[PDB]
């Protein structure tokens, strides 16, 4: 059957059991930039093995009242291998991404996560004429928590799961792709993500390229002998990373 | 020079104009093109996307996200209504604010088929039955499944597959309804019965949550362009 | 000419096929006619999908802002008026832009101009016609601070001139980015170090227009009130986005007060009662 | 330099003539009679398609 | 180039054919010729049925309603004024479309604006010219409620703007009937039920205009009033019925007092006498 | 993108020219020369029609 | 521009004009149209028709 | 005469207007045309000059 | 269609050849591309440079004067206004011409003409449309010395006849020089034995404007003011030459005091601290 | 008397109509379409050229 699902990207390798399909971007597979597109005169750096793989990030706890979880996806890597070392020797990225995400239980256990990908997700924020940390719209590999009521923190973004932080319907957060986790079909999501910007190249420090929402629609429910613990891990791979601009590192 | 004679309409300002008129920067070069992937060339690609029903938006349940929880659970006889709502994508107050309530009323008049999608988020060792039910008007609302089931109507088994499709087909006097409300344009009532009863084993919650999905099908329209009823504003955004 | 898809004939069904059973899981939205579920006859439909393409839909003028600026004053600030140029102070061309993350669109600018006679002791004079200058200024040119001042001479800005009574100026405007498109979301910051502002403010830069009455001094005030009405045309869009729910606060940012999803029923089954 | 290009009709039941006046594109018209579409990438963006009759997650 | 039929030469008959006999019992109108009964000649005839085709009759401009308001008030509700559209509030247009059942053409709007200044104690002004602005709304659209008030902004809605003493503001309009044909007359309820309302009330929903000045508050007041011709064009009809007889009385329904079959004559015979 | 078509004259004893000018059918002028008709669904308007020299209703 | 003079009959309305003005809604999508019967063409097909003589008009 | 209709945007002046209009001297002999030495055709054959930088700027 | 030179790519080097290494004492401008120095890639430049030439640099509408003249004054000389011509009096068109030595173009003169009423008792008055006249002397020509001159018959001199409210007044001029270019810079003097003037202010030469109202006497003081818009175009340019730094003085000489060459710095070095 | 010549359009993605009204050439508009250049005559401005590989002064 078409269940079973084998990825290979490098020295990392995902072979799934019980996954749905594979959504690709708006039909668009992610490739390099032409010389038709381009905007920089000089030669690109393309390491390909030592870059385009799977990185694994924290794995977040999914009780009976959790809300939702973002990662912002150029950020989120900073510190992964010579990604993160490319990002910080260069001025200019370009890459595609895949996004794996598992989430396993058993067939007593119920719940329905989605997990979307959403391009320039400028969020807002809690307190209408303040100012945002950056600790607060990314914390790198460590997962942002929505709320379930009207949060009112200080530098903070308005965390409700009923406007995604972006002040929107979230059932209507399906035009993006996006596929759904539930657990009685379901063990994962595979999304293959193009380079989508208004620039062919463009900073990974000071742009946010997507963001990756995990919201659970159906509530994650069990019985009183069933396990407790349920896990959420996030896998991501750069594919085609390309690079330009070489200089000294740091971001200021 | 020549002659020429005015008509009426000249030196006036209509906002669906489509002349022409002088450039304020001359042979100004425009940037290179780029192809960005994704580009829509009509609302009508937009309005095809499946997105999620607030079915459940009762009194305060709109400000969380239970809006979209469908209940269901094991019933004592069989047979009762699950939940139930009226064909008016864009003045129901079900699918209003959903995409298709969304870009529907940013028009006047609608056309075309509806498609409806149920997932089943319960538990892999659950079963169950359902009766989806389109009844055109006429009469009133179904009052039981006798009166449910002589209509349109699809009987949807839970397994493997975990979603079902009721295509609401296009049944109208007219080629066109309006979407705001009329007692003349009135198209229907969409209602779910139990088939069978939610029979689950042991160790296993009983209570599941079913959600809902709609889209527009290949022959849909949408016809004379308005303002949205949403937007209201005061002041300006200084 | 392209039309909507024909409804095709079918008859009654016993097989293991199922166009209803399907898998929403996957991010796939089915694709099921109605012959594939119910019996239907043949129709030969006509309608074709003109009004709702990308092109009629944004392509309708809509009042960007309103500028006010008066002929006499004892303050010099208070006879001449300027706007910062963005689409992002009305809700309703906001809300129709937002629809989609990139755009690309050439521009058509109207400006409707009413002049109303201000209350004064000496309202009984004849006023010759009134002439407006629209001057704008591309982004890093000089500022005129007075309405005598010298830098209202547009040697090399785009300028319009425009007597009382007769049709409103019109001008053509092309894609005026330094990108690829008009990019309606920026989720990021302006400083490499990640400060700064957050948010599309960043990419505005699009210059900003200066009003003046030519006439100099009058012997009676009149207030002056010009108002500004874009038409996007030529237009492309892509990656698409769900509208907004919740009101509007300021035209910088995007920030919000929580809004409730829809609105209640206080019942979840209909029936043949008070519904 | 004319254009000849038919009008908007109903059905069941034209040729007007265009001539561009000015040096640029920019100041031409509105192109409000492309009636294409292609719901390929948001519906069915998927790898390994669907066929509709076959139980699809089989 | 259609001409009528020529009358054709004629003799003497003595025959058992019978052109004058025949039998209206069957709902038939007999087709004798002039030439059946009596003697005629050859004539050659030129005549046209041009001025009397469904195009040539209905297509004239006809006044439908006069809109006043004025442009300055203590109550707001007095400096504009709304109308919602029909055909039925002047008789001559109304009895010339009730000839036929259903109609489908399309329309050509003519408007006709003049200004009065009302009598006030301070009538020595100069006022500056007035610009007036008439805005359509389609069925279901937001209300202005004051002249002042922001859903004047025709974003999405139809507009057209006029400055005194041009030419008459005309824009054309096409068939907006969600059915097939503008049906004149319906015989029917508008609730399943078969309560309601009665008659031609429930397919009206076509809009309705608004019409205010664009300029502010004067010092004086002017009193606008503005007449809407409707023109028929591209005409259609079908299925013709009586004129009526019996004058008016509403616009909604079509009811009547009985009114006398014709102009009495007080005699049945005539003569040579004084009649 | 010029037609070319007669004026109403009378008999015993033209050629205007016509340009449209918008991309839309409803704003063309008026069809003020068709001047055909058929009276035969009003006159006439019966089964095994009649032959006008017979009795008809014989 | 090009050199052109305003000829009398200039920015006046005349009830039997015949020219082109611009629409308001513009790509407007009319609905089909269907055959019914009982199509006039010409009043002159309805002024054909018999219909009853009131000769009797005599004092009420 | 034609009839026509006035767009927006008339009887308005436009610094970047390229329009016709008429002579003020009909049929004036311009004096005939001599090759000059040096003629640019673009501001960017002069910026691709080398010219002298002054970094040292610093405090008279 | 003139694209700008594409990038092509290049590999790694190591030979005897050496683009970098040159001398600037010859007067040569190294042809040095990107590519001769590092490893590029191949970049498909589609860029114009369309915006840079001759033609688009100069052919904008610049104000070269403002001229002003009453309608009743008690003596005649400012009933009337006069300017000899010349492009030297406004710096940014002045300074725009001077990038030049010499230049062949033909002139498109627009004027601007603006009256205000001027400050007096009886301001109450009923001014019908003011008429201005506009006319040009070529050099030679008789000069009025009064409004009422015989003068300004215009039997053979240029004029331009404007009524107040219409589009600005615009006429065409070729080139008008006795030499083959308007000389910007004449280094000599206009004697034989170098004595006299010294400048460009022997080749200027070319007549003079004359400004009026055409109606008579009015019982109240109004005052116009008229502005000239030269546009330069059919351009053609010689021998180019480097901007002025300084700040003008007068419009006869091209005197100047000194001028530093540049902002000054207070280092030589750049650092990461507060630079 | 009518000339047609391509408009001033973007790259990776026309034909306006002129005709003129004057008897003179100093009426006509602006020749805003000359995009040529030579800077052979203010860069290397030297007899015996320079072959930017060789020495070049060796
Ligand atoms: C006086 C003559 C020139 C008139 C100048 C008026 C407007 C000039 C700016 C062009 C208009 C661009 C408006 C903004 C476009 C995009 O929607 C925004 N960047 C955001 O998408
Ligand atoms: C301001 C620009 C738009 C102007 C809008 C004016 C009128 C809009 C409605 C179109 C006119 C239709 C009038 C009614 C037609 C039919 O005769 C009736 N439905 C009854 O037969
Ligand atoms: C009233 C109708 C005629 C209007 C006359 C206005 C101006 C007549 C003179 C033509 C303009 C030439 C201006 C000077 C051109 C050159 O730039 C200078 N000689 C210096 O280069």
């Amino acid at each position: 059957s078409d269940r079973v699902r084998s990825i290979t990207l490098g020295n990392s390798t995902i072979t799934t059991q019980e996954s749905a399909n594979v959504v690709v971007g708006y039909g668009v597979w992610p490739d390099y930039l032409s010389d038709e597109e381009a905007t920089a005169e000089d030669q690109p750096t393309q390491p390909d093995v030592a870059t385009c793989r799977f990185y694994t990030l924290d794995s977040v706890s999914w009780m009976k009242e959790s809300q939702g979880w973002w990662w912002k996806f150029p950020d989120a890597l900073r510190d992964m291998g010579l990604f993160g070392q490319n990002m910080q020797y260069h001025y200019l990225g370009r890459s595609g991404y895949t996004i794996h995400v598992q989430c396993n239980a058993s067939k007593f256990h119920q719940g329905c996560l989605l997990v979307v990908c959403v391009p320039e997700a400028e969020m807002g924020a809690a307190n209408i004429n303040e100012k945002i940390n950056r600790e607060h719209l990314s914390n790198g590999e460590v997962a942002n928590t929505f709320s379930g009521t009207k949060s009112s923190n200080t530098n903070d973004v308005q965390q409700a799961v009923f406007n995604a932080g972006m002040g929107v319907a979230v059932g209507n957060l399906t035009i993006f792709p996006h596929q759904w986790i539930n657990l009685r079909t379901n063990n994962c999501a595979t999304i293959v993500m193009p380079y989508i910007n208004s620039v062919p190249m463009d900073n990974m420090f000071r742009h946010y390229n997507f963001t990756l929402m995990i919201i659970p629609f159906a509530k994650l429910d069990y019985a009183a002998g069933s396990s407790t613990y349920i896990p959420i891990t996030v896998t991501v791979a750069p594919m085609c990373a390309e690079y330009n601009g070489l200089r000294l590192a740091g971001h200021q | 020079g020549l002659p020429v004679m005015n008509t009426p309409g000249s030196n006036q300002f209509l906002t669906s104009d489509d002349y022409q008129s002088p450039t304020a920067m001359p042979q100004f070069d425009v940037t290179p093109e780029m192809n960005i992937p994704g580009e829509v060339k009509n609302l009508m690609e937009i309005a095809e996307v499946d997105s999620v029903v607030p079915v459940n938006n009762v009194n305060e349940n709109v400000n969380s996200l239970e809006a979209y929880r469908i209940p269901v659970h094991s019933v004592t006889e069989t047979g009762a209504q699950v939940f139930g709502f009226t064909l008016q994508p864009g003045a129901d107050t079900v699918m209003e604010r959903t995409l298709l309530g969304e870009i529907l009323n940013y028009y006047a008049n609608w056309s075309g088929s509806i498609k409806l999608t149920f997932m089943y988020c319960g538990s892999a060792m659950a079963t169950g039955k359902f009766l989806l039910a389109y009844s055109p008007p006429g009469a009133g609302v179904p009052k039981n499944r006798r009166e449910a089931m002589l209509g349109t109507h699809i009987i949807w088994d839970i397994g493997l597959q975990s979603s079902c499709v009721l295509c609401v087909p296009w049944i109208s006097q007219t080629h066109y309804r309006f979407v705001s409300k009329d007692i003349y344009t009135d198209a229907g009532f969409i209602t779910c019965w139990y088939q069978t009863s939610i029979v689950v084993p042991a160790e296993v919650q009983n209570q599941s949550v079913i959600l809902c999905f709609v889209s527009a099908c290949n022959d849909f329209s949408v016809r004379l362009l308005r303002d949205s009823p949403f937007v209201r504003q005061t002041a300006f955004y200084q | 000419v392209v039309r909507v898809a024909d409804t095709m004939p079918s008859g009654p069904s016993n097989s293991e096929s199922i166009p209803a059973l399907t898998a929403a899981e996957t991010g796939h939205t089915s694709q099921v006619v109605p012959s594939d579920t119910i019996q239907t006859r043949h129709v030969r439909n006509f309608h074709v999908r003109s009004e709702s393409s990308v092109e009629n839909f944004l392509s309708r003028s809509a009042c960007v802002y309103i500028v006010e600026y008066k002929t006499r004053d004892d303050t010099p600030d208070k006879m001449y008026d300027s706007w910062v140029i963005n689409t992002r102070q009305v809700a309703q061309l906001r809300r129709k832009l937002e629809f989609f993350t990139y755009v690309r669109f050439d521009v058509e600018v109207t400006f409707v101009i009413t002049s109303v006679q201000d209350d004064s002791t000496r309202q009984n004079t004849d006023t010759p016609a009134l002439t407006h200058q629209i001057m704008y200024v591309p982004p890093g040119g000089p500022i005129p601070q007075a309405v005598d001042d010298y830098n209202w001479q547009t040697s090399t800005n785009p300028s319009v001139f425009w007597t009382e009574g007769n049709a409103p100026p019109r001008m053509s405007i092309p894609f005026m980015s330094v990108g690829n498109a008009y990019s309606n979301f920026y989720d990021g910051w302006s400083h490499f170090s990640q400060t700064g502002v957050y948010g599309f403010n960043t990419l505005n830069n699009m210059g900003k227009l200066y009003f003046r009455h030519v006439n100099d001094k009058t012997i009676s005030p009149i207030t002056s009130k010009v108002r500004i009405y874009f038409k996007p045309k030529h237009v492309k869009a892509w990656v698409p986005r769900p509208p907004r729910l919740c009101e509007y606060t300021h035209k910088d940012n995007v920030d919000f007060e929580p809004k409730g999803v829809t609105t209640s029923r206080t019942q979840l089954t209909i029936s043949n009662s008070t519904h | 330099g004319a254009q000849v290009s038919t009008q908007k009709t109903g059905a069941h039941e034209i040729h007007y003539t265009n001539i561009n006046y000015y040096k640029d594109a920019a100041s031409n018209s509105a192109n409000r009679q492309d009636f294409t579409q292609d719901p390929g990438k948001f519906t069915e963006p998927v790898k390994d398609i669907m066929v509709k009759s076959l139980p699809a997650l089989n």
